[PDB]
DNA sequence: CCGCCCTGGAGAATCCCGGTGCCGAGGCCGCTCAATTGGTCGTAGACAGCTCTAGCACCGCTTAAACGCACGTACGCGCTGTCCCCCGCGTTTTAACCGCCAAGGGGATTACTCCCTAGTCTCCAGGCACGTGTCAGATATATACATCCTGTGGCG
DNA sequence: GCCACAGGATGTATATATCTGACACGTGCCTGGAGACTAGGGAGTAATCCCCTTGGCGGTTAAAACGCGGGGGACAGCGCGTACGTGCGTTTAAGCGGTGCTAGAGCTGTCTACGACCAATTGAGCGGCCTCGGCACCGGGATTCTCCAGGGCGG
C-alpha cells in the first residue's frame, strides 16, 4: 500500500543506535507507565556517545599495542586509564582484561 | 661458580609478567572441583555450565588480585614489604567484609 | 531453527567504523561492549524511573533521561552526554 | 553416580596464590598467607555460589548457568562483563 | 484538611504492644521504624521485580517473594522469615 | 446493598501489617504487570516478622537502659548488637542513634 | 538581602573534629588530621549536595528538601533513616 | 595540681561521646558551610531545617565511621595516633581515593 | 689502616625479526519479525489563580564553647642487631590438559486450556487528623560511690 | 634505684522533687480496601528434539612438591626530641527567644497535546555460510638486566 517512506528514527535523529529498540526496551522494562518521544532519542544518543568514547580509547590502546583488533585487554586498559571511565566502571570487572602495570615505588629495587 | 639471582629480582620479574599477561592463574580442574564441592552443601546433584565455572573463576581471581593490592597497601603502610594475615584482615575489615 | 536473540553488535561495529575506520573487534570484546551498553542502559533507566516515581509522574521523558545522565555519569562525560542528547533531540524534533 | 568431594580447597596451591599475589603486585609473602587466602576464597565462593543456586532453584533448573553467576555477582555489587 | 500521608504507625504500635506490652515508642523512633519498613519493602519488591524479569515472567508470586527474601535476609533471618511467610500464606488460603 | 461482613486480609492471614495496603503498594510501584494474591500476604508477613524482631531487641535495649520508650539510640543498639540485623542494615545510618561503645584494647591503659 | 558566604570550612572547628574522632574511638590525634578531615568532609558534602540540588532542580523547586538529601545519600549507598518515608 | 595523665581524659571523652547521641558539629557553622558549598551549584537556594539536619547527621556518621577505620589503620601501623596517611589509606582501601 | 666503594664482562631474560599456518573476524544473502505510518481517544501533564506554611532576616542576651598559650610526658621515628623465614633453584613426582568418544540428563520449545488476576461498582469501616490531659522524662541537686595519681614505707 | 597503695581530688551513678510537653487515647469522618462479578491471557502441563555436560581413557609435559642454602628483612630493644594532651584565662559567636515579612510549596480547576493502542506494510538485522589475513608460534639473532671478581685513595 502507498504510505510515507519508512524512515528510521535513528536516521531521523542522526544516530547509529536503534531508537526503536531502545524505545521498546524502555516500554517493556517496567520502568514507568509511559515513555516520551524524546526519551529514546536522548538515551540512544547517550549510549552512542559512551560507546564511541570507550571504543576510541580502546582503539588507541590497541594501536599502541601494535594490533588492529580490540581485545578485552584493550578495553580494560582504556577503561582503567581514562579517569572518568574508571570512575563510571569502578565496580566492574572485565573478563580476561587483566590489571594495569602498577608496581609500588617501595617495592621497586633501589 | 653457580649463578643465583638475588631475592627480589625474580619476584619483580613475575610481577611484571603477570601484570602484562591476562590469563587465569588458577588451574581450571582444581578450581572446578572446589566450586562443585562448595555448591554441594547448597543443592546436591548440581550441574554446571563451562561458562558458569569460567565466570566464577575469573570473578574470584579478580577479587583476590584486588584484595592482594589492598593487602600490599596495608603492608607498606605498616613499613613492610611482606604481606601478612593481619594485612589481609585489615584490608577486609576496612572494605567491610570482616 | 531456534529463537533469534538481539544484540548491539552491529551498532557498536558501525560506531567503531565511524571512529576508527581501520580497527576491528574480537568476539569477546564485542560481548563485553554489549554488556557495557546494557549496564549503562539499565543504570540510566533505573535512575529515570526513580525520578519519575519520586516526582509523582508517570512518564519517562528527555528531561528525566537528562537528569539521570547528570546524576550517573561524572563530570565531563555527563556534560558531553547531555550536549549530545540535547543535540539529538533538537534534530529529531526539527525533522 | 554419587560422588562426594572433600578437601578440594588445597587444589588452590601455594604457587597459584603466589601468581595471584604477583598479579596484585606483591613482592614478599608470609608463610601463613596461603591458608588465609584459601579461607577468603572459600567464603567468597560460598556467598556467590549460594546466590547463584538460589537463582537456579527459583528458575526450576538443575544446572547453574553463567547468567546465574552474573546475577549473583550483581547482587554482590560486582558486575562482571563478558558472560551475556 | 490536607492530603493524608500514609504510614505504618498503628501497625508498628500494634506489633510493639504484642511484643512488649508495657513499652512506648517516641516520634523519632516511629519515623525510623517507618523508614525501615519502607526500605525493606523496596528491597524485597525490587528483588522480586528482578526475578520476574529474569524468568521472563509478568507476575510477582509468593515464590518470587520467597526467593527474594532468601536472597536478601541473612541466614536465620531468612529461615524464620520464610517460615512465617509460608505460615501466613497457608492460613490465608485456608480461609 | 448489605453484602457479607467484610474481613480484612490481615485478620484472614493472622497478620497486623496491612495486606491490602501492601497489595496496593506492590501494584502501583511498577514492580510487575501482575501481582499474585499470596504475594502481598507473604510480603506483609515478612515485614511484620522483621518489625517484631527489631522491636523486641529495641524493647530489650530500652529496658536495659531503664526506660519505657524506644528511642533511636535503642534502635541503633538493637540493630548493631544483633549480628544478622547488622548485616541486613550495614549500609544504613540511624538518625541520632550514636555508635556502639567500643574502645580498642591497645588504646586501653596499662 | 543579597549576600555571599565564603570560607566556612573553618567553621568546622578543631574541637568538633576532635569530638568526632573521640566518638570514633580515637585516643590520640595528629595535628595535621584536622585539615585532612575538613577536606574529606568538603568532598563528601560537595558530592551529596550536587545530587540533592540536581533532584531539586529536576523537581522545578527552589527549596532543597530532606527527602532530596535522603535520595542523594541513597544514590551514594548511605541509606538514612528517620527523615520521612 | 591534679593534672591527669595524657590519655585518661581522652578515654573519658571517648566513653562520653560513644554514650551520647547528639550532633558534634555546631549547627550554624555547618549550615553556613552547606550553603557556601551549594552556592556553586545553584544560586538563590533555600534549605529546609530538616534537610540541613539530614545532611549533618549523614556527614557526622560518615566522619565517625572514617575515624574508626583510621584508628584501625593507625593501630595496624603500631601507633596510637591517627595521621593523614592513615586517613588516606582508609579512603584508598574503601575506594574513595 | 681496613672495610667500604667504584666499577665491565658472563649468563640469563627480554626484545626483535622472519617464515608458517590457522581459525576467527568479516562480508554477503534471503526472510521473518520488529520497527514504521497513520488515525482515535482519554488521560497525564501544563498552566493560571489562590492560600498560608515555612524559610529567611534581624536584635538582644546569655553563656557554652572555641580560641590561645604554657608545660611536659608519652610517643613516633630512627639506629643496630639477631636470627629465621622466605626466596631462588635444581630434581622428582603429580595430574592438568589436551584429544577423542559416548550417552544421557536436562535445557528449550511447542499446543492448549483453565484458572488466576486485572478491571469496575459499591459500600462501609479501618485509619488519618485533631484535640487533650496526664505520665515518662529532663533537669537541679545533694549525695555517696567509683576511679586516677603521687608521696611515703620498704630494702638490696 | 623502684614497688603498693592511702588518701586526696575529681568524675559520676543514685535517689528525690518539680514541671512539662508530647504520647497515647477517644472521636467524628472519608476515601480506600473488601465483596461480588466478568473477561481474557499467563502460566501450568505434557510431549519432544537435541546439545552439552559428565564420565572415561590414554599420552604428554607443564606444573607442583620438596629439599637446601643463605641473606633480606621482620621485630625487639633503646634512645631522643618534637608534639599533642591537659588545663586555665579571654573572647566570640551559637543557641534561643521573639517579631516580622514574603517567597515559594502545596492545592485546585480547565484545557491541550500527546502517548498508548490498533490495523496494516515493509525493510533491518539475526542466522548461516564462504573467504582470507592477523596474530600465535617456532626458529634464529641482537640487546639488555643483573650480579660478581678486580682496582682505589680516606680522614
Amino acid at each position: 500500500k502507498t504510505r510515507a517512506k519508512a524512515k528510521t528514527r535513528s536516521s531521523r535523529a542522526g544516530l547509529q543506535f536503534p531508537v526503536g529498540r531502545v524505545h521498546r526496551l524502555l516500554r517493556k522494562g517496567n520502568y514507568a507507565e509511559r515513555v516520551g518521544a524524546g526519551a529514546p532519542v536522548y538515551l540512544a544518543a547517550v549510549l552512542e556517545y559512551l560507546t564511541a568514547e570507550i571504543l576510541e580509547l580502546a582503539g588507541n590502546a590497541a594501536r599502541d599495542n601494535k594490533k588492529t583488533r580490540i581485545i578485552p585487554r584493550h578495553l580494560q586498559l582504556a577503561v582503567r586509564n581514562d579517569e572518568e571511565l574508571n570512575k563510571l566502571l569502578g565496580r566492574v570487572t572485565i573478563a580476561q582484561g587483566g590489571v594495569l602495570p602498577n608496581i609500588q615505588s617501595v617495592l621497586l629495587p633501589k | 661458580k653457580p649463578h643465583r639471582y638475588r631475592p627480589g629480582t625474580v619476584a619483580l620479574r613475575e610481577i611484571r609478567r603477570y601484570q602484562k599477561s591476562t590469563e587465569l592463574l588458577i588451574r581450571k580442574l582444581p578450581f572446578q572441583r572446589l566450586v562443585r564441592e562448595i555448591a554441594q552443601d547448597f543443592k546436591t546433584d548440581l550441574r554446571f555450565q563451562s561458562s558458569a565455572v569460567m565466570a566464577l573463576q575469573e570473578a574470584s581471581e579478580a577479587y583476590l588480585v584486588a584484595l592482594f593490592e589492598d593487602t600490599n597497601l596495608c603492608a607498606i603502610h605498616a613499613k613492610r614489604v611482606t604481606i601478612m594475615p593481619k594485612d589481609i584482615q585489615l584490608a577486609r575489615r576496612i572494605r567491610g567484609e570482616r | 531453527r531456534k529463537t533469534r536473540k538481539e544484540s548491539y553488535a552491529i551498532y557498536v561495529y558501525k560506531v567503531l567504523k565511524q571512529v576508527h575506520p581501520d580497527t576491528g573487534i574480537s568476539s569477546k570484546a564485542m560481548s563485553i561492549m554489549n554488556s557495557f551498553v546494557n549496564d549503562v542502559f539499565e543504570r540510566i533507566a533505573g535512575e529515570a524511573s526513580r525520578l519519575a516515581h519520586y516526582n509523582k509522574r508517570s512518564t519517562i521523558t528527555s528531561r528525566e533521561i537528562q537528569t539521570a545522565v547528570r546524576l550517573l555519569l561524572p563530570g565531563e562525560l555527563a556534560k558531553h552526554a547531555v550536549s549530545e542528547g540535547t543535540k539529538a533531540v533538537t534534530k529529531y524534533t526539527s525533522a | 553416580h554419587r560422588k562426594v568431594l572433600r578437601d578440594n580447597i588445597q587444589g588452590i596451591t601455594k604457587p597459584a596464590i603466589r601468581r595471584l599475589a604477583r598479579r596484585g603486585g606483591v613482592k614478599r609473602i608470609s608463610g601463613l598467607i596461603y591458608e588465609e587466602t584459601r579461607g577468603v576464597l572459600k567464603v567468597f565462593l560460598e556467598n556467590v555460589i549460594r546466590d547463584a543456586v538460589t537463582y537456579t532453584e527459583h528458575a526450576k533448573r538443575k544446572t547453574v548457568t553463567a547468567m546465574d553467576v552474573v546475577y549473583a555477582l550483581k547482587r554482590q555489587g560486582r558486575t562482571l562483563y563478558g558472560f551475556g
